[PDB]
């Protein structure tokens, strides 16, 4: 029941996925090395795994159709107001219930509690986000799903700052009803029961997620000593 | 504040 238009949209989505998101985690070699024994060691490491990761969201945000027709204006305010929720997303794809960690492939990026411990978060800051990847992790999503979540989540017209909501929205709508025709076309029972409801649920727990941990960048990177750490891309998308 | 990095990676 998807329409030509529908599967479209989701074809480009994936692809634009498959492009900016390496399974195999190849280009963390570039990265700062981690350091587990300036008590925040792996501070370098993980400013240079978002950094990287935010190059990769802008990238796969240029590809959601309609995004690129909106004015640059509010594609910055899109993309400075979602990158942090969705690297969040993106991140449930390396993440595993089996010890509560991100496995990007080998020992030395994997990361866990501790690792962000080393990064300045606090562990009652970190143990939400872990509930988050747990409950997302347990919907199974199918990549379809995945890669219409986080456009969704991109194309979001209550962002402050947004001059043209209604064309921001008029987007997020086409993509919307796109994910709930997939789900009720593709998605068999049960996995799919209520799962659109579900899934717009864990965008709204990604705004108090963005609220908490934006506050910890500020507060982490208001010392000099840390920003210092940081990366420019970070310090310009996420502020300084 | 402009955003040259984010609008460059954008084109
Ligand atoms: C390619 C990918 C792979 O799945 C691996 C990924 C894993 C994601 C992870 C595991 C490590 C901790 C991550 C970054 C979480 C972070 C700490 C939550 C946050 C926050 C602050 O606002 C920003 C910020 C604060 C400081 C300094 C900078 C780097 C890092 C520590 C994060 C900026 C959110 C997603 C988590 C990212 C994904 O893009």
């Amino acid at each position: 029941k998807l329409s030509e238009e529908q599967q479209h949209i989701i074809a480009i989505l994936l692809d634009a996925h498959h492009k900016t998101y390496d399974p195999t985690y190849a280009d963390f070699r570039d990265f700062r090395p981690p350091v587990r024994m300036s008590p925040l060691s792996m501070l370098p490491h993980l400013a240079d795994l978002v950094s990287y990761s935010i190059q990769k969201v802008i990238g796969f945000a240029k590809m959601i159709p309609g995004f690129r027709d909106l004015t640059s204006d509010d594609q910055i305010v899109l993309l400075k107001s979602s990158a942090i929720e969705v690297i969040m997303l993106r991140s449930n794809q390396s993440f595993t219930m089996d010890d509560m960690s991100w496995d990007c492939g080998s020992q030395d990026y994997k990361y866990d509690v501790t690792d962000v411990s080393k990064a300045g978060h606090t562990l009652e800051l970190i143990e939400p986000l872990i509930k988050f990847q747990v409950g997302l992790k347990k919907l199974n999503l199918h990549e379809e799903e995945h890669v219409l979540l986080m456009a969704i989540c991109i194309v979001s017209p209550d962002r402050p700052g947004v001059q043209d909501a209604k064309l921001v929205e008029a987007i997020q709508d086409r993509l919307s009803n796109t994910l709930q025709t997939y789900i009720r076309c593709r998605h068999p029972p049960p996995g799919s029961h209520q799962l659109y409801a579900k899934m717009i649920q864990k965008l709204a727990d990604l705004r108090s997620l963005n609220e908490e941990h934006s506050k910890q960048y500020r507060s982490l990177s208001f010392q000099p000593e840390n920003s210092m750490k940081l990366t420019p891309l970070v310090l310009e998308v996420f502020g300084n | 504040k402009n955003h040259p990095m984010l609008m460059n990676l954008l084109k």
